[PDB]
RNA sequence: GACUCGUUCAUACUACAGUGGCCACACCAGAUCCCAUCAGAACUCUGAAGUUAAGCACUGUAAGGCUUGGCUAGUACUGAGGUGGGAGACCGCUCGGGAACACCAGGUGAUGAGUCAU
RNA sequence: GCAGAUGUCCAAAGACAAGCUCAAAGAGAACAGAAAUCUCUUGUAGACUAAAAGGGGAAAAGCUUGUUUGAUUUCUAUUU
RNA sequence: UAGAGGACAGGGCCUUGACCUAUUCUCAAACUCCCAAUAGGUAAAAAGGGCGAAAUAACUCAAUUUGU
């Protein structure tokens, strides 16, 4: 028996395109974007953070019928001009790009001078809601690094403290935000075998980013970014099948 | 002997072929205001806030809006009189009614016509035309196009 | 004996004898149980509007009556 | 190319079908065989098993080396001796079908099939 | 050329085959830390040696499906009239409305906001 | 009139969240067989959802896990 | 209801089938891919609509000037 019969195909109903591709949830989305029907012209901005396996991206999205409007965005690859040439997928990189998205959004709205956020690391501000994006919200996930970046940048993104590294550890949070975990990984690898360390943090070395230099370069990056943000048709199809069968007459 | 809430809704409250599944995310973005007309179509995928059997497919103007619900005022025929009924449903079971769209477009177009007509000092008929009898026409047709028709024999 | 259980016969004629009455469709509907925290705010709006309007009218009346 | 078949998974199974004592003995023998703690079967508790990966999979496969008709049509095989071996081998890129984000299917060209599974086995 | 968030929710799906890669996605290297398990498979974290093999994109198939039109067909059915026909079952006529399956042909997408690379 | 069902059941079978995907089939693995467990492939639900039947349901409304008591007090506009 | 083509089970290369594929005759008030006719509902402007300014609010919004 074959379950792929034409009756099966005829009765089959497809999922939404984005669900089919796995990109979106459509259950989280429809609760992120659904706003109280009492309130008119309230957009309910969502802070969308998506991490690729090379870099992470943050943006501010406003839901609209014709499609989402992106009010601000930030990519990890933009940290090169801010002084971070490597580790753009890091927890620290996620914090930095969340900071970048927040600062750029505030600048575009012309409210930097009025919402300074915080300094260093530990009227009502703009409210945005964190968009997960399929990833599992485990403790110490990079989406919450991006959320902390935006919160320090001045956005009011509601959040709990459970999923920062440590179920609360502000010291551990600051260490991961400043990349201390990467630094201690460098130290452990160096002290245990040099070859694996060199082959692992290769372009770290090629950029001569020492383990002790990571925290300072991330702080400098933070202050700098804070201060400046071909088809075929039926005719030739029939022609090609005709010639195909003409050759197939004697081919096999 | 059976008059439950959903009695006799075997087909009315069933999803269309290959159209199952929850409501689209974009439907939650629909804009609703007080006093505008709205259609009541029951979405079986959402159970809470479901309208009664009778009001499926009816139309009425919104008289109340809540966080996730709409109270819409619907005429119901009861024996010798119509009476107003306030039905409270959720968002998924309500949709913007196109019962007014021709009127709204007519209002806009007629306004921008009346403005120019008054500007040029012209008298125009703004009412709809209810077109009837066509005028005499003087039509030409090739002789090779006229074909003779006669009733066919039986077979 | 057996009773005629049911019929809708002549009911439509009875209904149309006095016509199918339509609802009166008044201009204002009571807001007794609709959108609190909105109609309360509307009450405050209206109270302020009357306060300002009446105080302007009282000022005009006083300055015209000396 | 990166079309090298590698041992994706190696599962050891003890199906005794009864209560503990012997089940506990099976659990501990699997325990020193591989330090991973085993899991149990159904409780309609009848069997215990473990799946391993990495270098240990190859080591235990070498231990089990000591036929050519028991290969599955999807490119797998297994045997016995009491204990039971099964090995699920696959090419690289199999993560596509197991990850959560953009889970998809691999083309049947990239699938292993039985014929080259036999060649892989006889080459190892 | 590519990506993120969407819209439409199969013209978008499915099967097989071919073509494509510098950043772009991704496969991929690893498990100290956050985290996670029988299992670093997954999830999470840190990476940048390798590869378009796969995902992905594009195309192809006398491909299935889906979709548009034609045709089925003024057929089936049906509103109103009849001191119409017929023993009846049923069937015309007058004023009107009017399908479906199947078959044939074409097609296999389009698009909003933002961003990256040249 | 026709085919049935009710006077119950549930601290979870209620609430929320997360993860997962079911029935079945095929192929393969000592005991091990038509059936017992494991792996892979296909799998639009052909399972499951307390009960009758009909609707609804696939990153769920199903399965598993975690935390819980919103199965709480009071009052409206209302539908059948 | 019938045959047609095609690699699991019994006996003596063959027999008996099962099963699969494409067909085929005929049906459903408690079947549905599709789907009429008739019946039904809403709308078709003046106590209103459109377009602006100014006030009011304890509402809403990041916004005493966002919106309502």
């Amino acid at each position: 028996k074959v379950v792929k019969n034409k009756a099966y195909f005829k009765r089959y109903q497809v999922k939404y395109r984005r669900r089919r591709e796995g990109k979106t949830d459509y259950r989280a989305r429809k609760a992120l974007i659904l706003q109280d029907k009492n309130k008119y012209n309230a957009q309910k901005l969502r802070f969308v953070v998506r991490k690729t396996n090379s870099q992470v991206i943050c943006q501010i999205a406003c839901a609209h019928i014709e499609g989402d409007k992106i009010l601000a965005e930030a990519k990890s690859k933009e940290l090169i001009r801010y002084g971070i040439p490597v580790g753009l997928k890091n927890y620290a990189a996620a914090y930095a790009t969340g900071l970048l998205c927040a600062r750029r959004f505030l600048k575009s709205l012309n409210l930097d001078t009025q919402f300074l956020g915080v300094e260093k690391v530990t009227r009502k501000p703009i409210k945005a809601f964190l968009d997960v994006g399929i990833t599992r919200t485990t403790t110490g996930n990079r989406v919450f690094a991006a959320l902390k970046g935006a919160c320090d940048g001045g956005l009011n993104i509601p959040h709990g403290n459970n999923r920062f590294p440590g179920s609360f550890n502000p010291e551990q949070l600051r260490k991961n935000i400043l990349g201390i975990h990467v630094a201690e990984y460098m130290k452990t690898l160096q002290e245990e075998d040099n070859d694996k360390y060199k082959t692992h943090f290769n372009d770290y070395l090629k950029n001569n980013i020492g383990a002790d230099d990571i925290e300072q370069m991330y702080l400098n990056a933070h202050e700098k970014i804070r201060q400046n943000p071909k088809k075929l048709n039926a005719k030739l199809r029939k022609k090609r099948v005709k010639e195909k069968l003409a050759l197939y007459v004697e081919k096999l | 002997k059976s008059r439950g809430k959903r009695s006799g809704t075997r087909y009315k409250f069933s999803k269309k072929f290959r159209k199952h599944g929850e409501c689209t995310a974009n439907k939650y973005l629909e804009k609703l205001n007080y006093g505008d007309y709205v259609d009541i179509v029951c979405d079986s995928t959402q159970q809470k806030g479901m309208p009664f059997n009778y009001y499926h497919g009816k139309t009425g103007k919104i008289f109340h809006i809540t966080k996730r619900g709409v109270g819409v005022l619907v005429n119901k025929r009861v024996k010798h009189r119509i009476e107003q009924k306030k039905v409270c449903v959720r968002i998924e079971h309500v949709r913007k009614s196109r019962c007014n769209e021709d009127f709204l477009l007519r209002k806009i177009k007629n306004a921008e016509l009346i403005k120019e007509a008054k500007l040029k000092n012209e008298h125009i008929n703004i009412k709809r035309k209810t077109e009837g009898p066509k005028p005499a026409a003087m039509i030409k047709v090739p002789p090779s196009k006229i074909i003779t028709i006669e009733p066919l024999p039986f077979y | 004996a057996k009773s005629k259980n049911h019929t809708n016969h002549n009911q439509n004629r009875k209904a149309h004898k006095n016509g199918i009455k339509k609802p009166k469709k008044h201009k204002f509907m009571s807001r007794k149980g609709l959108d609190p925290n909105f109609f309360r705010n509307q009450k405050y709006c209206l109270k302020g509007i009357q306060k300002k309007k009446k105080e302007l009218k009282l000022k005009a009346k006083q300055e015209k009556n000396n | 190319v990166m079309r090298e078949i590698k041992v994706n998974k190696l599962v050891l199974n003890i199906c005794v079908g009864e209560s503990g004592d012997r089940l506990t003995r099976a659990a501990r023998v699997l325990e020193q065989l591989t330090e991973q703690k085993p899991i149990f079967g159904k409780c309609r508790k009848i069997s215990c098993f473990v799946t391993v990966r990495g270098k240990k999979a190859l080591e235990i496969l070498e231990k089990g080396l000591k036929r050519r008709k028991n290969f599955s049509d999807t490119g797998n095989f297994g045997f016995g001796i009491g204990m039971d071996f099964y090995v699920h081998l696959s090419r690289s890129g199999y993560r596509v079908t197991r990850r959560t984000r953009r889970r998809s299917k691999i083309s049947k060209t990239h699938k292993v099939t039985k014929e080259d599974a036999m060649k892989w086995f006889q080459t190892k």
